[PDB]
Parts: structure tokens; C-alpha cells; sequence
């Protein structure tokens, strides 16, 4: 999905192995905030949100807590106390088209900044001046969304990148999303300190 | 396209009077998307009024604006010496954002006759094979003036060029310079070179001549 | 310091292209717009086109849709105007204009303007000027200097190294059919001072690095 | 921004009481040995305070 229309997936009750993704060189960016990226499988939270969108490379640095820019201010804002991870990978072979792609948009103007995890898809004509726009574009009256125009020949800083932000939400409810929690071999007839299921 | 027309072409007014300029659009335009600009010779345009009735930052309050639809007016309550320039009106609502043709606001003055002087070509230029005879019209008003070149009583045409200065900041007069360009051969084929000046301040055309050599 | 600075003078041959720069300062470029307007010497203002800086969308006039392309670069806060297939008709002064804006709102008109960029298009070559004296005829007399056959514009003329300013008229230059410019600079002085006051015109042409001090003599 | 103050971000085990570790060895967060070369899954154990 486009960055302004970021998609949200809900994850309840399913074991996942974040080790096959962390060990993958395919992902150009794997940065976690509030939780160490190595120690991830042990953590347990009741629900998981997966926000997905597409940006350009120069904006991948904007997907982080306490950041500013077009994306952070007008498209997707992460809270300062965000506890989760941000993963991004180059999608030039998929989301770039010769002549420019017209399917991915981003919000260019907005009078106020987005709240954390806010989703704005309004297409109201941005009034930059004092004169009120009446639905017609013109001087100080611009459309709020703009197309990236991704091309395969673009610089890697301007090539398309697919970004997925995983957040782990714990509520006043049982924790239902758990990590792999691998095991080891067992030995008999010897004094051992053991840790079975619970 | 929307056509912007300005009036008058030349606004001859005395310092201290009230100036009034008109701007007409070929179709109704938004009042909030019209601007007025001032431009002085060798300078960039300067925004005076916008939204038809909104004074800009730093613009004196003597400048005002009114109008609606197809007719708009720029009013200067008391004309100051620093206000004599060129004025444009531009609509920036519907593309293309066309401009007007401009209005020249000059200082009005009493009729002054020009002082006429003739200059033969220097011998240094004559050594180059070309002769240039210069006729100077000094300190006259209004700007309209007529210069005719006569070479042995033969009226010249198509071999002369004129140049007029901007209105003087001190005496509000204009100056004109006319240059006749001939070859050395044609220059040496004649003897009497004269420029006849016709102007409003002259009761009859004044002729200034010289004899080749004397 | 809300500024708008343009390129220097340009002198290009017919059939070439020129790219005029226009750099902003003081306000936030990223949310403003930049228009380009041309003005021929002694003519009215001709609107060329405008561009939205944030989006890059462009609107051109009918007469410039074919040879003018307006671009911008928010990284270097500079907007450009490319004019291809130049000709003598393109010899004019070009202005860029933009409303000054903060981080969220813009001005409702074009209040910031550039100093202007003069573009000359002809087949002429750089040449220094020939300064000839216009001697006064034998109560007030007139004398001066003729700055003839130079290219390109402009030249500067002073009298007595700037001491004599009263009564001085430096006329605007005319474009001869040969492609070179001619300019006359005259001064009126009392007839008595002709024999006891040396008059020297100082003609300086920066494009050709020409500095001529010519003394006018009463024949 | 003052970055002169650092803190260790990774370590193979927790420090014992009053133990001090000032080693700058590259922490191997994955299965690929780092061999003293920084890169993917090979991080500098220290990080500056903002
Ligand atoms: C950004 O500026 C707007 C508009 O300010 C006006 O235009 C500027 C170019 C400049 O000339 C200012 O002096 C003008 O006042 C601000 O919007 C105004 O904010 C004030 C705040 O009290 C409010 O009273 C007005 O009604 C607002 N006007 C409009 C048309 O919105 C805006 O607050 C400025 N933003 C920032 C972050 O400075
Ligand atoms: C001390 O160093 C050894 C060296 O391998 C290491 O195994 C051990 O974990 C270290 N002690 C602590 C408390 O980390």
C-alpha cells in the first residue's frame, strides 16, 4: 500500500520465528526501538500490529521514533515510546516502472502534524494562502498527494523501498502471541535443573 | 487567455496630485487574485497592492485599490516624486497569468523648447572610413520631438537612429540624440550637414548646420 | 533576508540553449511556487510560466510551451528555466518571482522578485568600443563622447572620473544593423570654461575589459 | 547533541556484581562470524547517549 494509506495487519495467537528474518541479508534495514533486535524471540505480547507501506530510500531514515520529515510529519508518525521493530527492503524490481509509477502516493502538504499511528487519506485541497480554495487548484491551492514516480534508473536513494513496522501491544488481557521458545536435549539418571512447559 | 489592458498609456501629472489608473480584464476575474506591480527603469517590479484591496508590507498608505470583476482601479492620493515609474496589473487566478501593457507616470511640466546642437564626425572616426553626425536635443518637454537630417538640402531617410533618455529627476525634461551614419565617400561627396528639429516649444522648426571643413 | 538572486548576464548564439537560475532565501522554499516572466527592452511584461516547488507541477504560456521548461531543486533551494533554440527575439530580461512562506502557510501574491537576468542572442562577437569626441561648436555649449561599435551591453560612462555629474545625459544604446551598439554621452557647460577646464570622458566596458579615457578638445 | 557518553548495548552474558567490561570486540548478533569486521549482524557494542 501507499505510505499515506498504510495498511495494518492484526496478529493474534500465532507462533513466529523472527530469526529467519533477522538473519536475512535481503532486508536492507532492520532496526528495533525499545527492544533489542537480538533478544526478540523470548518476548511475549498479547497482540501484534504490522504496518506496511512503500517509500523512497531517502525517506527510510524517517521511519523511526523522534524523526521529522515529509513522511514522519504528514504520512506516518511513530511515537517516542515506540516498542517494536522497523524492517525495510529495496523493491526496485517490483514497484518501479519505466517512465514513473503512478500507484504509490505520499501526502505533500498538511496544516498539522499526524498523531502517532494516525492514518490520513483525505484529498482536500490544501489552502496555503489566506484566500479559500473552492475545490479548484491554483496559486496557494495544491493537491495534498503527490506521486513518487518510481523508475528503475532512479538513484538508489530514490528507488522504491517496502517498509514493514512491527509493533507489539500488551493489554489487560492474556498474552496470546508467543515466540518459538526452542528446546534442547534431555539427559536421564543425572541431576539436572529442568524447565518444562510451564 | 484573459487579456489585461491598462489605462492611460501615459499619465502626465504634477507632483502632489491624485493619480488614477484603470485595469480591464476580458472576462470576470477574482478580486483576490489580482496584483499591482511598480517597475522603475533598470529595476525589478515591486508589489504594491494585492487581493485588489490589500496593501503590501512596507507600501505607503497613499496607495489604494478598488474594483470588481472586469474593472479595477489603482488610486494614489498624493503623488510623490518616488512614485513616477511604470505600473502593471496582473491576474493570477486563471492560467496563463497575463500582464498588462503598462502605464508610464511622468512628471507634468511647462512646455520647454529644446536646445539644439550639431556635432560633425571626428577626424579619428573619419580615418576609419565612416562618418557619424550627431544632433543633440537638450532639456525639452514634452518628450515628443521630430528630427530630420538634411545633407545639401536632401532629406535623409533610413540612415539615422535616435535615442531618448528617461525623464530627468531634477528638471523633468527629456533629451534626444540622433546619429546619421554615412560612408567616408558619401560624407566627402557633400558639404552642408544639418538637422531640423520640430517641437511643441518651438514656434517654427529650428535648423542647426555645419559646413564640411569649416 | 528574504532574497531572490538570479544568474548573471548571458550572451548566447542563435540556436543554442540558456539555463537561468533563481535561488531563494529567507523563506521556506519547499512549500512556495516560482514564476518566470520575460520583458523585452522597452516592452511590457510577458508571463512565461509558473511551477509549484513542492510538487514540481508546471504551467506554461501558449507562446512558451514549445521552448521553455521550468524546473526546481529543493535540495539547493534553486529553480531553473531552460530556454532551447534561442533567437534574436529571445533577447530580453527575465525575472523570477515567489511568495515567501513559513513552514505551513504562504503569502497571497508575488512579493519577492529577483534582480533580473539579461539574455542577449545574436551572432555578434565580443569587441571593445571606439570612443570618438563630439567637440563643442565654436552662453552654453555642449560636448561629449560617442561610444561606437561595441558588444555586448552595457558600457559605463563618467565625466571627470565622477566629478562632473550636473548636466550630463548618457543616452541608452541603440542596436545597429551591424550587430554592434552605439551610445552618446553629452554634457552642457558654460562657454567660458571651455579654455580653462579639461573634459575627459571615462568609458568602461567590463565584458571586454576596456578602459578608455578620452579628452574632448575645442577645435 | 552530546555523544561523549557511551553505554554498552550488547553482550554475550550479564555482568557479575561490580564487574567492568570495556572491550570493544564486535558483537556477533547472528550465525556469521565477524572476524573483527563490522557489517550486517556485526555491531559495535557501544552506543552514544543522545
Ligand atoms: C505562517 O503564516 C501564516 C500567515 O501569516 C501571514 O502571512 C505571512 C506571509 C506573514 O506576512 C504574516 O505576518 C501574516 O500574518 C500564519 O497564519 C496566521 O496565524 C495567526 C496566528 O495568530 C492567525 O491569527 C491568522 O489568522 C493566521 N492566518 C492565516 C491566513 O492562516 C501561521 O500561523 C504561520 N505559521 C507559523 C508556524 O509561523
Ligand atoms: C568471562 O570470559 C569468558 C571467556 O570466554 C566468558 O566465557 C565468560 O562468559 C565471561 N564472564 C562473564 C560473566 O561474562
Amino acid at each position: 500500500a501507499s505510505v499515506y494509506a498504510w495498511n495494518r495487519k492484526r496478529i493474534s495467537n500465532c507462533v513466529a520465528d523472527y530469526s529467519v528474518l533477522y538473519n536475512s541479508a535481503s532486508f536492507s534495514t532492520f532496526k528495533c526501538y525499545g527492544v533489542s533486535p537480538t533478544k526478540l524471540n523470548d518476548l511475549c505480547f498479547t497482540n501484534v500490529y504490522a504496518d506496511s507501506f512503500v517509500i523512497r530510500g531517502d525517506e527510510v531514515r524517517q521511519i523511526a521514533p523522534g524523526q521529522t520529515g515529509k513522511i514522519a510529519d504528514y504520512n506516518y508518525k511513530l511515537p517516542d515510546d515506540f516498542t517494536g521493530c522497523v524492517i525495510a527492503w529495496n523493491s526496485n524490481n517490483l514497484d518501479s516502472k519505466v517512465g514513473g509509477n503512478y500507484n504509490y502516493l505520499y501526502r505533500l502538504f498538511r496544516k498539522s502534524n499526524l498523531k502517532p499511528f494516525e492514518r490520513d487519506i483525505s484529498t482536500e485541497i490544501y489552502q496555503a494562502g489566506s484566500t479559500p480554495c473552492n475545490g479548484v487548484e491554483g496559486f496557494n491551492c495544491y493537491f495534498p498527494l503527490q506521486s513518487y514516480g518510481f523508475q528503475p534508473t532512479n538513484g538508489v536513494g530514490y528507488q522504491p523501498y517496502r517498509v514493514v513496522v512491527l509493533s507489539f501491544e500488551l493489554l489487560h488481557a492474556p498474552a496470546t502471541v508467543c515466540g518459538p521458545k526452542k528446546s534442547t536435549n534431555l539427559v536421564k539418571n543425572k541431576c539436572v535443573n529442568f524447565n518444562f512447559n510451564g | 487567455d484573459i487579456q489585461m489592458t491598462q489605462s492611460p498609456g501615459t499619465l502626465s501629472l504634477s507632483p502632489g496630485e491624485r493619480a488614477t489608473l484603470s485595469c480591464r480584464a476580458s472576462q470576470s476575474v477574482s478580486s483576490s487574485y489580482l496584483a499591482w506591480y511598480q517597475q522603475k527603469p533598470g529595476q525589478a517590479p515591486r508589489l504594491l497592492i494585492y487581493g485588489a484591496s490589500s496593501r503590501a508590507t512596507g507600501i505607503p498608505d497613499r496607495f489604494s485599490g478598488s474594483g470588481s470583476g472586469t474593472d479595477f482601479t489603482l488610486t494614489i492620493s498624493r503623488l510623490e516624486p518616488e512614485d513616477f515609474g511604470v505600473y502593471y496589473c496582473q491576474q493570477y487566478g486563471s492560467s496563463p497569468w497575463t500582464f498588462g501593457q503598462g502605464t508610464k507616470v511622468e512628471i507634468k511640466r511647462t512646455v520647454a523648447a529644446p536646445s539644439v546642437f550639431i556635432f560633425p564626425p571626428s577626424d579619428e572616426q573619419l580615418k576609419s572610413g565612416t562618418a557619424s553626425v550627431v544632433c543633440l536635443l537638450n532639456n525639452f518637454y514634452p518628450r515628443e520631438a521630430k528630427v530630420q537630417w538634411k545633407v545639401d538640402n536632401a532629406l535623409q531617410s533610413g540612415n539615422s537612429q535616435e535615442s531618448v533618455t528617461e525623464q530627468d529627476s531634477k528638471d523633468s525634461t527629456y533629451s534626444l540624440s540622433s546619429t546619421l551614419t554615412l560612408s567616408k565617400a558619401d560624407y566627402e561627396k557633400h558639404k552642408v550637414y544639418a538637422c531640423e528639429v520640430t517641437h511643441q516649444g518651438l514656434s517654427s522648426p529650428v535648423t542647426k548646420s555645419f559646413n564640411r571643413g569649416e | 533576508q528574504v532574497q531572490l538572486v538570479q544568474s548573471g548576464p548571458e550572451v548566447k548564439k542563435p540556436g543554442t540553449s540558456v539555463k537561468v537560475s533563481c535561488k531563494a532565501s529567507g523563506f521556506t522554499f519547499t512549500t512556495s511556487a516560482v514564476q518566470w516572466v520575460r520583458q523585452a527592452r522597452g516592452q511590457r511584461l510577458e508571463w512565461i510560466g509558473w511551477i509549484v516547488v513542492g510538487s514540481g507541477n508546471t504551467n506554461y504560456a501558449q507562446k512558451f510551451q514549445e521552448r521553455v521548461t521550468i524546473t526546481r531543486d529543493m535540495s539547493t533551494t534553486t529553480a531553473y528555466m531552460e530556454l532551447s533554440s534561442l533567437r534574436s527575439e529571445d533577447t530580453a530580461v527575465y525575472f523570477c518571482a515567489a511568495p515567501h512562506c513559513n513552514s505551513t502557510s504562504c503569502y497571497d501574491a508575488f512579493d519577492i522578485w529577483g534582480q533580473g537576468t539579461m539574455v542577449t542572442v545574436s551572432s555578434a562577437s565580443t569587441k571593445g568600443p571606439s570612443v570618438f569626441p563630439l567637440a563643442p561648436s565654436s552662453g552654453t555649449a555642449a560636448l561629449g563622447c560617442l561610444v561606437k561599435d561595441y558588444f555586448p551591453e552595457p558600457v559605463t560612462v563618467s565625466w571627470n572620473s565622477g566629478a562632473l555629474t550636473s548636466g550630463v545625459h548618457t543616452f541608452p544604446a541603440v542596436l545597429q544593423s551591424s550587430g554592434l551598439y552605439s551610445l552618446s554621452s553629452v554634457v552642457t557647460v558654460p562657454s567660458s570654461s571651455l579654455g580653462t577646464q579639461t573634459y575627459i570622458c571615462n568609458v568602461n566596458h567590463k565584458p571586454s575589459n576596456t578602459k578608455v579615457d578620452k579628452k574632448v578638445e575645442p577645435k
